[PDB]
């Protein structure tokens, strides 16, 4: 009988979506594929001791990555952390091997350039047992680079120094530009490490690695310069809606 | 499958408990459903013999009787029941005793005449419900002797599932085979003597279906004693494994099934025309049953006939006329094996579940015809007398099953297991359970036994020794494997991300049943055929559905019968509409579908109670999809939907691709299933918007943005969505925001027509705009609006 | 994978299930496409057993079936029905309530 | 729903171990369902478990 | 790959994630923003005045000198930032640590996670059916006991 008509086409009543900052949609891409592999993730806190961001992992306080750290301090023992490694030296405490945790968070430097910021966010993972070997750190880190930029790219491994590992490590991507690109760090964990937790290097070994999620985020969105993170432009966040 | 415990410790007696054995018979692979008691529980009672029984003086009914119970004196009992003579041997509850349901016997007068006790029945002791007289016990029955010795009434029946394999396990023998291995204690069987012939007739027996009745075993029995009485330890061994007494051949026949787990039958002689005939039958061929139905029957099916007629189908059920009655005197016990391939499913295509078939179908064992026929009839001369004839053996050695010659290596034991189990201890098991064991460097190679039809490779072995061993005893050990992540696709929308908006809009996830009433699904879908199911579990569950909408509205319907008039709820599931070209000739594809009704919200101080609209559900669907980022590319359509009310109605283009519709419920289909109001209802594909836009950031404008508005007047009929996506798409270099903000219809703008008030927002990365070139992309708009809708500026 | 991977993989997966160290029986059965086959149950507060899980080594027949050698390769599956695993975990009574879709029963479980 | 609830649970405990979940039709053949499972048409699972049959 | 047991992890059901509560502030219209956690004292002093916070002897810069000690400070800054550029209505959250000197805590700090937002503007983008109304308590509350709606213990809240 009536037709009451109306027009379909007219802006449903709802209020807009929102959306995750784009470092957190990095962090919970990384947690989902190690969380396939076994990985629990481990929280802890930004303020930490010279001993759970040095002593623990072989940085005496005569090294030069220390002072020549970029670090903030706040008495000569406290310090806003410039690693997630905390979290990781007291889980070894708490418990033994098998160990496949990644700690993210936080973690504070004192450049401030355009491809530096004074805080920015580091996923670190670890994994110790008993037959963990320089080939499983290339496999494993191979298959997370392949499936965060969903391509099989070129990399590359290549020596370098990290006072908590030896074998050490940093991996590039052949960036868009023709010249390679440092992406994460790793190693296999030091003796020295695996000791003063009470793990011993004759029985157990393992690996752990690091990486930026302002650089990967920059690469896999295509994202110009590093303070649009932080500036938090609503305009800006809203494309990772 | 049901069996007394005591006849089970008549061939193993463990020492362990009742439920220690049940528990142990559970760990052998023989689930065990239920353990109960033979009879209730009591005391008391005594076997006594009436030595004396007279008329009651004073009540037609009732007996003043004189029983004996082996005491200082005869005891006067007072019984009503119409088979109380004086030569009988009763079962009587004396004084003190009490009986199930605290039914203590106390002295009392009958109708006038004293009694000192009560005469049982086999329902007055919770053993049966025979309440057709008292217990007849055998003129054997010790006086003084209570009835928990005579009857052994401290006895459990054990029902047990038995599974399609262990066909062994259906008899007595079997369970106790089994069990004596678990225990390492011998099988102590009775001594089954042939009985031997002493009379000269027999009958030709001839198959003609060798492949199907490798071997059928004969012999007649001649004049037998038909009614005569079942005897009772039979009577209770039967009744202990859930078969109840009928006839002293059919006891014989299903006493042997239960003991040895043959099956056997007993046909009457002197209506078999010529012989036996084991054939196929004929396609076609009728045949009546015993229950008094017709079969018939498939040129697949076995059957056992004569020189004219069928009798029976073979190993399954009996005919009506071929089996005994209560006139005949000549027997003929049939006692065969049966290739189970040849009785499987015959049964079911009739409907029919027996004793036999069910043990035919998974195997009886092919060295037991000649014992089970020997006990038979030994059995049946000592219950009903007669002279039996001959065994006639009729046997096919090439079409029997072949004992299986299997090789288990140690390599796939350990590999299978994971746990160690010495070698000693394999032999052993192996060899308990009838397997002819031959060791080796590593490896066994063992001969099944011919009663075993699950041991066929050498996995089966495997579960043999496993079993035995205990799974209980065999270590956990967590899974040594590769760490590889797999195939991720950040552009994929995951389907909980979609039910977690909704949740967090108000609505409940339901799920409903795939069959729906195809009479509501034909008022909802008119003219389209469904899937339909034969043989249902209901007419209204009887329509495999074609949209979600069927089930969704009967919950809103099952919910407003509860007083509960305002539902949201949405559904996920995969719709069967029919296709040609689709695998099976159906398309299942996973849908989303939804409904809500009521006001908008539940009572609030500060909200105003208005029923839900078009608005409130095209909404909710635009937060689902602008996950997918693709929310620029959808448009909603005005397209007819007999569901649907066509003013109110909307499909759901994607880039072309319709996914779907959204709309009110039409106000007609509203009155039947007398829907409370008016209902909004959606349904989507989710194959079709699974895949969402992977971000890719651009440049943002250091410079500010200008705002301009426009008044666009159109007709009504223009839809408003299509002049918004007009604004945004002539304006790409500096338009980037496109909103409507007022829509106004009366008084200033002619009937049939209205005015869009619309807003552009111009912002460039590189520099900011001015005047002059605002309003010429402004005016670069108007025009277009008015070569595509013939729209003007107002 | 053998027989000692099954029997870790599900005790681990009962336990953290009912978030309790919780007594398993492991007693053998049947099903068509594994042997060695198995059924695990676990004791309800009732006392009696309860049944919830199927599983065994994938049988060779199977893996022959679609490309895989069992004397290369090896496995186990299992099996479970939601609805019986829901209502130990949650206290459902009767199980035709599940699909009623009474809101009053499905609010509980926001 | 309560099941889903559950399965999402059981997902998440098999997630962490490498297991990918898979989907499929709820309409399938009888070489599916029962032949490739060593369940051929004269065996009793075909009865016992009770199918519904379309043809 | 990695050769190694594939054992299952602590799981607890009565565990609420940090993401189903982000995510549901995503459906309710609110944006995440990450902020630093140093601020400016002198606009912290007077969001918290007289409570002292940690402070860096050599930060940066004196606006990124004190260590947060809530997240509102950080929040209402973004929320002038969109403000000075033409977006009078934001509706964003976040979450992160705030550093509070106890004591009793570990290292005399206490860095408890804390979960803070702020809304402004209109309740609504300009809408062709919904009014300009700007929003009041009662609408940030509703969408605080949807998160608290989510533990089960709305109940056995007050205000
Ligand atoms: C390692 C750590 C501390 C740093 N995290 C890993 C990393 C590796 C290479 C580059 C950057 C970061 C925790 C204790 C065990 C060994
Ligand atoms: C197909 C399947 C699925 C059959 N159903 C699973 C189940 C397994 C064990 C016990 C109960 C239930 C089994 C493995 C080979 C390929």
């Amino acid at each position: 009988l009536a037709a009451e008509t109306i027009d379909v086409s007219l802006p449903g009543r709802r209020i807009e979506n929102g959306g995750l900052h784009p470092v957190t949609r990095t962090i919970d891409r990384i947690e989902s594929f190690f969380g396939e592999l076994g990985f629990t993730v481990a929280t802890g806190p930004e303020i930490e001791d010279d001993y759970h961001n040095f002593d623990a992992l072989n940085i005496p306080g005569h090294h030069p990555a220390r002072a020549d750290h970029d670090t903030f301090w706040f008495d000569t023992t406290r310090l806003l952390r410039t690693q997630t490694s905390g979290v990781q030296i007291r889980t070894m405490k708490a418990q033994q091997p098998p160990i496949r945790i990644i700690a993210p968070g936080r973690v504070y430097r004192n450049d401030y350039d355009q491809t530096h910021t004074p805080m920015f966010h580091q996923m670190e993972g670890l994994i110790v047992d008993t037959n963990i070997s320089f080939t499983n750190l290339k496999g494993t880190l191979h298959d997370f680079l392949r499936n965060f930029f969903e391509e099989d790219l070129q990399i590359r491994f290549r020596p370098s120094y990290f006072p908590f590992t030896e074998p050490s490590a940093e991996v590039d991507v052949m960036g868009k530009n023709g010249k390679w690109l440092e992406v994460l760090g790793c190693g296999m964990v030091h003796p020295n490490v695996l000791r003063n937790v009470g793990i011993d290097p004759e029985v157990y070994s393992g690996f752990a690695f690091g990486m930026g999620m302002e650089r990967l985020t920059m690469l896999r969105y295509g994202v110009t310069d590093l303070r649009s993170f932080f500036e938090n432009d609503l305009r800006f966040l809203k494309q990772f809606k | 499958m049901k069996f007394s415990e005591l006849w089970l410790r008549e061939w193993v007696n463990p020492a362990i408990d009742s439920d220690a054995l049940a528990n142990q018979i559970t760990m052998a692979g023989l689930e065990v459903d239920g353990v109960e008691p033979v009879a209730g529980s009591f005391h008391g009672v005594v076997v006594g013999e009436v030595v004396e029984c007279a008329q009651h003086p004073n009540a037609d009914k009732l007996r003043v009787t004189k029983v004996n119970v082996g005491g200082d004196r005869l005891l006067d009992i007072v019984c009503g029941a119409p088979n109380c003579r004086q030569g009988l041997r009763v079962a009587v509850a004396t004084i003190g005793a009490v009986l199930p349901g605290d039914f203590k016997i106390k002295a009392a007068k009958l109708r006038g005449e004293p009694s000192e006790g009560m005469l049982c029945s086999f329902s007055e002791l919770g053993i049966s419900d025979d309440h057709s007289g008292i217990i007849e016990l055998p003129a054997d029955a010790p006086i003084g002797t209570d009835i928990r010795e005579y009857l052994k009434l401290d006895d459990n029946t054990i029902e047990i599932s038995v599974t399609p394999n262990r066909a062994d396990c259906l008899g007595i023998i079997g369970v106790a085979r089994d069990v004596a291995v678990l225990n390492q204690l011998p099988l102590v069987q009775p001594e089954i003597v042939p009985v031997g012939a002493t009379i000269d007739d027999t009958l030709p027996i001839t198959v003609e279906a060798p492949e199907a009745c490798p071997r059928y075993l004969g012999r007649v029995v001649k004049g037998i004693n038909v009614k005569a009485p079942t005897p009772l330890w039979m009577k209770e061994k039967l009744r202990r494994c859930g078969i109840r007494s009928i006839d002293a051949v059919v006891d014989v026949t299903n006493y042997v099934l239960l003991e040895l787990g043959q099956p056997m039958h007993a046909f009457d002689k002197d209506r078999i025309e010529g012989g036996i005939v084991v054939r196929m039958a004929k396609e076609g061929e009728t045949l009546v049953l015993l229950d008094g139905t017709e079969a018939k029957l498939n040129a697949d099916t076995l059957v056992i006939a004569d020189h004219n007629k069928a009798l029976a189908m073979g190993g399954i059920f009996g005919g009506e006329h071929s089996g005994v009655n209560d006139e005949t005197q000549n027997v003929l016990l049939e006692c065969a094996f049966f290739s189970p391939l040849s009785i499987t499913g015959r049964a079911r295509r009739h409907g029919l579940h027996t004793d036999a078939s069910h043990r035919y179908e998974r195997g009886v064992d092919p060295a037991l015809q000649h014992k089970a026929m020997e006990r038979a009839t030994r059995l049946l001369i000592d219950i009903c007398g007669g002279e039996a004839g001959p065994v006639i053996d009729i046997t096919n050695e090439a079409t029997l099953p072949k004992r299986a010659t299997i090789t288990l290596r140690r390599s796939k034991l350990d590999r299978l297991i994971g746990h160690h189990i010495a070698d000693e201890q394999v032999t052993d098991i192996l060899r308990r359970l009838g397997c002819e064991v031959t060791e080796g460097k590593d490896e066994w190679q063992a001969v099944a036994p011919s009663w075993r039809f699950d041991m066929e490779i050498e996995e089966d072995l495997v579960e043999e020794v496993a079993r035995v061993y205990g799974y209980n005893n065999i270590p956990d050990e967590p899974v040594q494997a590769s760490l590889i992540m797999g195939t991720h696709r950040e552009a994929d929308l995951s389907l909980k991300r979609v039910k977690t908006l909704l949740n967090d809009k108000g609505y409940q996830e339901v799920i409903t049943y795939s069959f729906v009433d195809p009479k509501v699904q034909q008022m909802i879908h008119p003219g389209v055929e469904a899937l339909l199911l034969p043989s249902p579990i209901s007419v209204e569950m009887s329509a495999m559905r074609l949209s979600l909408w069927t089930g969704l509205l009967a919950t809103v319907v099952y919910n407003q019968n509860r007083q509960q008039n305002r539902v949201r709820i949405f559904e996920s599931g995969l719709r069967f509409v029919p296709d040609t070209q689709a695998p099976l000739g159906i398309r299942q594809d996973l849908m989303l579908a939804g409904v809500i009704c009521g006001n908008r919200y539940e009572e609030h101080w500060n909200l105003a109670k208005e029923t839900v609209d078009f608005y409130d559900l095209k909404g909710d669907l635009e937060s689902v999809l602008d996950l997918t980022g693709k929310l620029n590319e959808v448009e909603f359509r005005a397209e007819a939907n007999p569901a649907l009310h066509p003013g109110q109605s909307a499909a759901i283009y994607l880039k072309g691709e319709r996914i779907g519709f959204v709309g009110v419920v039409h106000p007609e289909l509203e009155r039947k299933l007398d829907l409370n109001g008016r209902t909004l209802v959606f349904e989507l594909e989710w194959n079709k918007l699974a895949d969402r836009v992977v971000p890719q950031a651009r440049e943002i404008s250091r410079f500010p943005a200008n705002r301009r508005d426009i008044a666009v007047v159109v007709a009504e009929n223009v839809p408003a969505a299509d002049i918004l996506s007009e604004c945004k798409k002539v304006g790409v270099n500096q338009v980037v925001g496109v909103n409507l903000f007022d829509v106004y219809r009366g008084k200033g703008v002619a009937e049939g027509y209205k005015s869009l008030a619309i807003s552009l927002i111009l912002q460039d990365t590189s520099r900011t705009l001015e005047e002059e070139e605002i309003a010429a992309t402004v005016a670069k708009c108007v025009e277009a609006l008015k070569e595509r809708f013939q729209a003007s500026l107002r």
